[PDB]
């Protein structure tokens, strides 16, 4: 079984913006093997409100996935996305950034 | 131009908590429309594209049961890889199938392609004859010629020269409407600075399909453009495609570097700057 | 050498009885199916085979159980023995699941499920010597052989002239006659004739045998009746020439 | 679901006159259409292989066609032949490629030139173990069951001996009681015939 | 259309 890390990208598709809500996105590519465990959290607690999208792979046989969900972003803009994967030693936790 | 159709065939094994599964799923040029579930309660054929609804009952019947022979053939693929590789039954190994159908841009067949994988890496392929198969390691070699023997790229080739060309072409006319948009990108700059004698800027595209897109910080030509820090398109999920393209200058180049932005919507090469 | 060999041709079951039936080819075919025969009902799927370990069922599969281990051996069982099995079965095998190949049959299968193995009976063979006033009207010797009270239907009408056999001037019934029409025990009865040139016949060193081969039981299947068992066995008949 | 009709389920052609085999079935993505041929005994004999893509195809005296606008196809055997008398099967191959959906079948019945008819009959030498052989009659001619009560009928059949071009349709009857000194039992229709007498 | 040709390994 070969090990390949998961990429992950997470970025609104719609532009932030003060107090209005939006989409947030999590790219997941180019991990495989497929069994992923990916969750969205808000200042650290898990949305259990989460769609995410069906799974496909690419032409390097990697899989890729998005989780998308409804945040009405603020100020304080904390918003994360939390990832596991078999070749992820430890989970990684990637915050998400308005623009920077 | 160049049309194409492709279908993409995933079978996991999960010991311990099913049987394998198997995920069928069909594209036209860069489009789903079709998907297969065994996990699903009703394992049969959805729709996920607009032109592919309006088929009838047989279209889904046929493809429904050619998926479900599948789950149970790949199946025991996955138990005949074991004996060749030699490897624990109770592992979770992967099996991918990438097949279909390119199509030249007068209508006529430009290239076929059947290739297949293990766990990531490369099993067999068939080779652009037709005819002959490419068989990575050993293990399928021996899988080479078992598909000798049984005639199995032949059977192939017919659907490649045929089935698939006429199918193709007949999804491309009706659904036309969504197929060639050819919805062209846009443009947006921003420039993030660490402002220790340094600086980073942003060149952007959105919502553009097909995902083709070519993103590019020629320095007004100077010999030195790799600098950058360039991402994988991300789909917005909004059915429109997301890219951007960073640079780190040092502080005093604002307006030097040059973004090259190039998507086939737009015809004339977009030259755009701060 | 290449097609689909089916094992048996013939084989009488009686209710319960357990029984595989053979399909074997080297022809490379991965798909290998299994069909049945009934009048009025044409031919029907009990089985079929995509590949080696795959396996599904059929319009008609109940009663019968498939197995694919090899890619050349696709046996169907018949774990208990039932009056409506009793059929012709056909094997069949392609390359696989497209189009461009089709499909090679075997040669048959022909099962007669019986209540009892008593009513399985030998054939009596017997032949009668041409008329006399025909040798005057036709300068031809017809002569006719007539097979009785045997059951099953499993038997096959051979003429042997001299050590070869031969397919010129004879004709044999190609459907058996029910001694007693009403009664699914009924033994029956085959009727064939050779018709020769009178000379052949006015020629008395000449030698015509009429073989009927029977398939019945064997020396393992149990026969507690007085009369001799049915067993697989030949019954021939002679004819010398006579003026 | 997939039901394929042959019609019509029998024929009786004259030899050497063409003859057409109709098929039914209905129109799928893309499929084939087989034809074989059952002799008793013998299995099924491939005969032809057709295609959804392809509207004819011809091997010496046997040609199909296929419509998939009318999901009907069409055996064509040219200068019949006695031997060519089996039955016919037409099949289509299912959606998924797993089987072969077979029709009933048609059975044909080829009728050999009778040259010289001399109808007639005689008797042989059965009392050993009374039974007589009604021979070389007209094509025409049928059979009956003999009122199906204890007296022993068969149907017509064919034999060929080309040492002198020679056909003649034949028949037995024949019982265990000899009472009955070879009574044709025909219909009651005695009276229509020219027939030799069954006597010795 | 999926190709209903069944590839065993």
């Amino acid at each position: 079984m070969i090990q390949r890390t998961p990429k992950i990208q997470v970025y609104s598709r719609h532009p932030a913006e003060n107090g209005k809500s939006n989409f947030l996105n999590c790219y997941v590519s180019g991990f495989h093997p497929s069994d992923i465990e990916v969750d969205l959290l808000k200042n650290g607690e898990r949305i259990e409100k989460v769609e995410h999208s069906d799974l496909s792979f690419s032409k390097d046989w990697s899989f890729y996935l998005l989780y998308y969900t409804e945040f009405t972003p603020t100020e304080k803009d904390e918003y994360a996305c939390r990832v596991n994967h078999v070749t992820l030693s430890q989970p990684k936790i990637v915050k998400w950034d308005r623009d920077m | 131009g160049s049309h194409s159709m492709r279908y993409f065939y995933t079978a996991m094994s999960r010991p311990g908590r099913g049987e394998p599964r198997f995920i069928a799923v069909g594209y036209v040029d860069d489009t789903q429309f079709v998907r297969f579930d065994s996990d699903a309660a009703s394992p049969r054929t959805e729709p996920r594209a607009p032109w592919i609804e309006q088929e009838g009952p047989e279209y889904w019947d046929r493809n429904t049961q050619i998926f479900k022979t599948n789950t149970q053939t790949y199946r025991e693929n996955l138990r005949i890889a074991l004996r060749y590789y030699n490897q624990s039954e109770a592992g979770s190994h992967i099996i991918q199938r990438m097949y279909g159908c390119d199509l030249g841009p007068d209508g006529r067949l430009l290239r076929g392609h059947d290739q297949s994988a293990y766990d990531g890496k490369d099993y067999i392929a068939l080779n652009e004859d037709l005819s002959s198969w490419t068989a990575a390691d050993t293990a399928a070699q021996i899988t080479q010629r078992k598909w000798e023997a049984a005639r199995v790229a032949e059977q192939l080739r017919a659907y490649l020269e045929g089935l698939c060309v006429e199918w193709l072409r007949r999804y491309l006319e009706n659904g036309k409407e969504t197929l060639q948009r050819a919805d062209p990108p846009k443009t947006h700059v921003t420039h993030h600075p660490v402002s220790d004698h340094e600086a980073t800027l942003r060149c952007w595209a959105l919502g553009f399909y097909p995902a083709e897109i070519t993103l590019t910080w020629q320095r007004d030509g100077e010999d030195q453009t790799q600098d950058t820090e360039l991402v994988e398109t991300r789909p917005a999920g909004d059915r429109t495609f997301q890219k951007w393209a960073a640079v780190v200058v040092p502080s005093g180049e604002e307006q030097r570097y040059t973004c090259h932005v190039q998507h086939e919507g737009l015809p004339k090469p977009l030259t755009l700057r701060w | 050498n290449a097609g689909v060999t089916q094992t048996p041709k013939f084989q009488v079951l009686k209710t319960g009885q357990s029984m595989t039936l053979q399909c074997a080819q080297d022809m490379n075919h991965e798909y290998m199916s299994w069909y049945r025969q009934d009048p009025g009902m044409g031919l029907r799927l009990i089985h079929y085979s995509v590949g080696a370990g795959i396996t599904d069922q059929g319009e008609v599969p109940n009663g019968y159980n498939v197995s694919r281990s090899t890619t050349e051996d696709f046996p169907l069982r018949l774990l208990s023995a039932a009056p409506s099995q009793t059929s012709v079965y056909f094997c069949a095998s392609s390359y696989g699941t497209g189009i461009n190949y089709g499909y090679t049959f075997g040669s048959g299968t022909r099962l007669t499920v019986v209540e009892d193995l008593n009513k399985v009976f030998p054939p009596e063979v017997a032949v009668f010597e041409p008329s006399e006033a025909e040798i005057s009207h036709t300068q031809k010797a017809t002569l006719v052989c007539l097979a009785t009270g045997f059951f099953p239907d499993h038997v096959e009408l051979s003429w042997w002239v001299n050590g070869k056999e031969v397919h010129s001037g004879v004709c044999t019934d190609p459907q058996p006659l029910k001694e007693q029409p009403a009664l699914n025990d009924s033994r029956y009865a085959l009727s064939s004739r050779l018709r020769v040139s009178a000379t052949f016949w006015q020629n008395p060193r000449n030698h015509f045998r009429c073989q009927v081969q029977f398939y019945g039981l064997s020396e393992n299947d149990e026969w507690t009746q007085d009369r001799a068992k049915p067993v697989t066995q030949i019954v021939s008949a002679e004819a010398w020439g006579r003026a | 679901k997939q039901e394929v009709t042959q019609i019509p389920a029998a024929l009786s052609v004259p030899e050497g006159e063409n003859l057409v085999l109709n098929c039914s079935f209905t129109d799928s993505a893309i499929y084939n259409l087989q034809w074989f041929r059952q002799d008793p005994g013998k299995g099924l004999t491939s005969l032809l292989l057709i295609q959804s893509s392809q509207r004819e195809q011809t091997s010496g005296r046997l040609n199909a066609s296929l419509d998939k606008s009318s999901g009907r196809s069409t055996l064509y055997i040219a200068a019949s032949q006695p031997g060519d008398s089996a039955t016919y099967l037409c099949a289509q191959l299912n959606q998924a490629g797993t089987a072969l959906i077979f029709g009933k079948g048609t059975t044909l019945s080829v009728s050999s030139n009778i040259q010289n008819p001399d109808p007639a009959v005689y008797q042989l030498r059965d009392s050993k173990s009374s039974v007589c052989l009604f021979t070389d009659f007209d094509s025409q001619t049928n059979v009956s069951q003999s009122k199906d009560s204890d007296v022993y009928i068969t149907d017509k059949c064919v034999l060929d001996m080309r040492s002198m071009d020679f056909k003649s349709n034949s028949a037995v009857a024949w019982s265990n009681k000899s009472d009955f000194a070879c009574a044709n039992a025909f219909n009651n229709s005695i009276i229509p015939e020219d027939t030799f007498f069954p006597s010795p | 259309q999926a190709s209903q040709e069944v590839k065993n390994w």
